[PDB]
């Protein structure tokens, strides 16, 4: 998905709905990253580190 | 190293990042404290600020060629650092809550600033190569400003209406 | 070695305000540079070290600016406009001033920094004014030609910075407030012109260069350089003025736009409502 | 170490800042509760206290050379000590409300200080030194008020004030 974004970069082109069919899919990029941030707040001390 | 790393952001020169003024760098990576991996690291973190004041620069020479679209164009670009400049005091109760979090978060946030600060740098050196006078920025940015990158594309065309705002004014005062 | 984190920007908002000082060595108005210490390896780095010297060059235009304070009316009241703007530079400073001293302050390094920074472009823009004001100083024979180019340069500037902006008035009434108050007594030795027929223009310096000569059959030269038809409507009507006094007879900024030639095509009616006047009682 | 410092302020003596009377000073510092900058500024906060001092002599020279617009010059300068100390009772009440406030708020008020009292001892010393005696006091402080400085020109304006009311009187007596 990363790379993937790093491809989009146009002025805008070939299409107009392209890029902003990425610009939800940064969205859906950005929801990953909000449950990687509930994960490394179990990692340090402030439940199990199993896997 | 909280402190270090805001403020190796903000442009200013340091003895380990030894800096002259507003053009030149030497890394001087003879560290104890630093890993091999984290001083490759500063030097991403310093490549977002080495624009920072190739910007600053942009600013005092038109403000405080010519032209009256010039300094147009500057409260155009201080749009794009308040956002920027807000992003700076936010990591600053950041490392007062918990003063031993890492310098990853710092360069997560960087990486969102990794594609407005080279893409902005892209457009000025295109400006001072044609060596552009009047009118002919505002139809330089606006053929920037047809480029994409959502953020971006906003930032060009907030850059776009400052400038157009001063051609509403001519034509105001003209009728 | 430590020094006091969070407590030297508390002890840079100190220099700010009583400028000279010894934690930060602005020895000169060329160079004014912060020197604290290298901080421990945990905690803030450099970053801190970094903002340091950022502010340098900003306790570095007031330096610059108290210097210019010294103990014609122009040049003072384009000196009283630099001191009467500082007051609205005091009020924040004893504003973040009362809040680090109330506990608990919830502020720190950073979240100060976005505070003055509407500040801290306001303080450039007085830099820009006054570093393209005094350039001829230290040459000699300014007189005249220092306050003509002066004056051109402040109205460069407001070209330059008012038309370009608009999007904030705060700023406009800004650059506004070094044109309005030094123009003031280069109007009211006008005002004198005419309803009194003398005017004063020192020895030392010089003015709109108008001077009477001493025999009574010259009228009026006016001196060489080494809206302008109005200003020639001054010329002869303080001419005449001169011979009547020898005669022994019987909302919103965007809806305003903008800004400064329209009232100064205001004052023209205003030196017109005397021209006219005058010219019908000679 | 608050009391201490408005009253340095008004003029009177002590044994950390030794005064003998109206002219001389020694400064003294040996001192273990104030650090060598903060008595760098009490020397600053000094020198508007040894013009209030130099102020006092030229009242009771002249109230309690010779003329009668001498003394008509002192009811202009009992006006410029009055915000003065109208300055120093709210000083008092601020060490009422919290006796914990630290001196910068005093070096404030006195940085406001700062332009209004140099600019009266400069007349003041010009005044003696062409040794006036007369009209010519009212035509010295006139090329003064001459001067700008918004708040001291309107100072120089009302001690100008007063004194064109003693000539007031004398051409209306003589009439």
């Amino acid at each position: 998905i990363k790379k993937y974004t790093d491809q989009r970069s146009l002025d805008r082109a070939f299409g107009l709905v392209g890029q902003s069919f990425c610009a939800a899919l940064h969205q859906e990029l950005k929801e990953y990253y909000r449950l990687l941030s509930v994960l490394h707040s179990q990692l340090q001390v402030e439940s199990s580190l199993t896997l | 190293m909280i402190h270090e790393l805001l403020l190796a952001l903000s442009g200013y020169p340091g003895s380990i990042f030894t800096w002259n003024k507003r053009t030149g760098l030497q890394v001087s990576q003879d560290i104890p404290f630093l890993h091999p991996g984290e001083t490759s690291v500063l030097n991403r973190l310093c490549k977002l600020g080495t624009d920072y004041i190739r910007f600053t620069e942009f600013i005092e020479q038109y403000t405080g060629l010519h032209g009256i679209y010039l300094r147009a164009f500057c409260r155009g670009l201080d749009s794009i650092l308040q956002p920027y400049r807000q992003a700076l005091l936010d990591l600053e109760q950041e490392f007062l809550a918990d003063p031993h979090l890492s310098i990853s978060h710092i360069n997560y946030s960087l990486d969102q600033f990794h594609l407005l600060f080279p893409s902005i740098m892209v457009v000025v050196e295109q400006i001072k190569s044609q060596k552009i006078h009047g009118c002919q920025i505002l139809e330089t940015v606006y053929k920037h400003s047809c480029g994409g990158l959502p953020p971006v594309r906003s930032a060009l065309e907030k850059t776009l209406a400052v400038c157009h705002g001063v051609m509403y004014k001519q034509l105001s005062a003209w009728m | 070695t430590i020094v006091t984190e969070t407590q030297v920007i508390r002890e840079t908002l100190w220099l700010l305000s009583g400028v000279k000082k010894l934690l930060i060595f602005q020895l000169n108005d060329g160079k004014v540079n912060v020197r604290n210490d290298i901080i421990v390896t945990h905690m803030t780095q450099n970053c801190l070290r970094s903002v340091l010297e950022q502010i340098a060059a900003y306790g570095q235009v007031v330096f610059r600016l108290q210097k210019f304070i010294d103990e014609f009316r122009t040049y003072q009241a384009f000196m009283w406009a630099l001191y009467k703007y500082f007051i609205s530079f005091k009020e924040e400073l004893t504003e973040i001033e009362k809040c680090i001293i109330n506990k608990d302050e919830t502020v720190t390094l950073a979240i100060v920094l976005d505070k003055l920074a509407p500040r801290l472009a306001q303080l450039k823009v007085l830099h820009r004014v006054f570093s393209t004001g005094i350039a001829e100083v230290p040459p000699d024979t300014r007189n005249v030609v220092r306050a003509s180019h002066l004056l051109n340069t402040l109205y460069k500037a407001i070209l330059d910075y008012d038309n370009v902006g608009e999007a904030s008035e705060q700023t406009v009434s800004l650059l506004f407030c070094l044109w309005v108050e030094t123009v003031r007594p280069y109007l009211e030795i006008v005002d004198e012109w005419i309803v009194h027929g003398n005017l004063f223009d020192p020895a030392k310096e010089f003015i709109i260069q108008r001077n009477k000569d001493v025999p009574f059959n010259h009228r009026d030269f006016w001196y060489a350089t080494y809206l302008k038809p109005v200003l020639k409507q001054i010329i002869m009507a303080g001419k005449s003025m001169q011979l009547l006094k020898n005669l022994k007879c019987r909302s919103e900024s965007v809806t305003c736009q903008s800004f400064e030639l329209t009232l100064r095509s205001c004052l023209y009616p205003h030196i017109g409502k005397q021209y006219l006047e005058c010219c019908g009682n000679l």
